[PDB]
């Protein structure tokens, strides 16, 4: 719906660059209805599934700003996310063999960004995230 | 709960009711509890935890590192989050550190003063918990995969050893006899277990395909050797007869110790009359290991049916021992899961694995 055209305008490559009034927006309208994060995060895993990178990114970018700031995926990402956890382990780690990684390595390296702000962002109790930095530190950062 | 409360209460139904129905809804409600945590002090993998079977106060937990934790599960502070404090650790910097992966380690039965464990170093070392000294080690010829001391025996306090040789050590630590040996496999040993039942009955698992329960007082051989079939593809015993079609690299036997448990590198696990060796033609499914290394699990206790908690990739699968169906699994590792180790207290569960984690997996509500 909404949230799918706030989407491809914001993932769209051909102007690849963080837009702070669409994000602001779209956080106001996940805050307006949390249903609108829950088909988000699966407009995302479509994003990160996707053949580009630049849409990785974009999605990756969207993924975090919800999880800050909307307050509704904050209730995806620190409640209920083991698929958080296992596409962190999935993202920045090889991909399961045969399937191997797709992502750029500009893209790891915001991952990796994003890992270690997320560890004192939001940890009050969940803290694989920083065990899964240790484990990236001591196996394929 | 209340219909169980009052019940109870009344006499209509054995207290005995309750305990097992409420243990097996907590089982059943397992699940990560970000309200407890164990403290992180493996710079290593965690391959093995032990809670010691009198008071399930302590844990032990060895790790890849070659480093020992001891750590206290119970809430001495006054809230309701805590973190397992660790209350001893043979660190790098203890003389009798073992120099590589600490594989298993296992309390002493009948007193929490003792425990042993074992490592790729070729020893089984005896710790003395209170000086956290050595008491004891055994050195052996090749790198040891599992070591066991039957949690049983009143009588003989024997550990049997499983290395890469194709012999079962067998430990006196009553006086010092590491001489003993059970012959008969063809591969590394790759998991012992004594019977909780029978003081002399112990299943040892290796990388041949084999399970063998052996009479360590016999002088003839193995009891009896586990087979898939029971007997639809027989043939005179010299490659047959085979528990599993990969490496037997996990063995539990269930509470009354009237079953075996025992896990391959086929993903399967295969439930085995302990008496006769039958095959119980429980199906499990596909229970997905490929360790290289022993696989330890463990089963429930004192549950009105019974559970296995086996680690399933980086999850734990819990499944109903006795029908096979899988209850559910738990994820919240990171990496592969090495070791489970079951706190019958409560129906809590604790969970190492290659991530340098011990989770602990409480009832919810």
């Amino acid at each position: 719906q909404k949230l799918s055209k706030l989407v491809e305008e914001l993932t769209t490559s051909g102007e690849p660059r963080l837009n702070p009034e669409k994000m602001k927006e779209l956080k106001k309208i996940c805050k307006s209805s949390e249903e609108q994060l829950s088909r988000a995060y699966r407009l995302l895993i479509a994003q990160l599934t996707q053949e580009h990178a630049e849409i990785r990114l974009s999605a990756f970018q969207i993924v975090e700003e919800l999880f800050v700031r909307s307050h509704q995926f904050r209730m995806l990402v620190v409640s209920n996310f083991q698929e958080f956890l296992e596409l962190t382990l999935g993202t920045d780690p090889a991909q399961p063999l045969p399937p191997p990684r797709e992502a750029a390595q500009r893209l790891r390296q915001a991952t990796t960004r994003a890992v270690e702000g997320w560890n004192e962002k939001f940890g009050e109790a969940y803290k694989k995230l920083a065990l899964g930095y240790h484990f990236l530190r001591h196996n394929k950062k | 709960m209340l219909g169980f409360l009052s019940a109870r209460q009344t006499g209509l139904e054995d207290p005995l009711r309750l305990r097992r129905a409420e243990s097996t809804r907590r089982v059943l409600g397992l699940e990560l509890n970000k309200d407890r945590d164990v403290e992180r002090i493996h710079g290593g993998g965690i391959n093995t935890l032990d809670i010691e079977p009198v008071e399930g106060r302590y844990m032990l937990s060895g790790g890849s590192d070659g480093v020992i934790v001891l750590y206290d599960l119970e809430n001495s502070s006054r809230q309701s989050y805590y973190t397992c404090k660790a209350v001893c650790s043979i660190g790098r910097d203890h003389p009798d550190v073992h120099r590589y992966s600490v594989e298993t380690v296992q309390w002493y039965p009948h007193d929490t003063g003792m425990f042993t464990s074992s490592s790729f170093d070729k020893t089984l070392k005896v710790w003395d918990t209170n000086t956290l000294q050595t008491a004891d080690v055994f050195n052996f010829e090749e790198t040891v995969y599992s070591h066991h001391m039957s949690p049983v025996s009143t009588k003989h306090c024997l550990v049997a050893v499983g290395t890469r040789g194709p012999k079962v050590q067998l430990c006196d630590l009553k006086s010092g006899s590491c001489s003993h040996i059970l012959q008969g496999h063809r591969q590394e040993i790759l998991a012992v277990s004594w019977s909780p039942r029978y003081d002399y009955i112990l299943a040892t698992a290796s990388a041949d395909s084999r399970v063998k329960l052996w009479d360590v007082r016999r002088a003839s051989g193995c009891l009896i050797t586990l087979d898939q079939h029971n007997g639809k593809k027989s043939q005179a015993v010299e490659s047959a007869n085979t528990a599993h079609n990969g490496k037997v690299n996990g063995l539990c036997f269930t509470s009354d110790g009237l079953h075996l448990l025992t896990v391959g590198t086929d993903n399967r696990m295969r439930l085995w009359n302990s008496s006769n060796g039958e095959n119980t033609l429980v199906n499990y499914g596909k229970v997905c290991n490929n360790s290289k290394k022993g696989l330890k699990f463990t089963v429930s206790c004192g549950c009105s049916s019974e559970f296995v908690f086996v680690p399933y990739g980086s999850t734990i699968a819990v499944y109903t021992v006795y029908s096979g169906e899988q209850i559910t699994m738990l994820k919240g590792h990171y990496k592969t899961v090495d070791c489970c180790v079951f706190q019958s207290n409560f129906q809590e569960l604790y969970s190492g694995s290659r991530d340098c984690n011990i989770l602990a997996w409480v009832p919810s509500l």
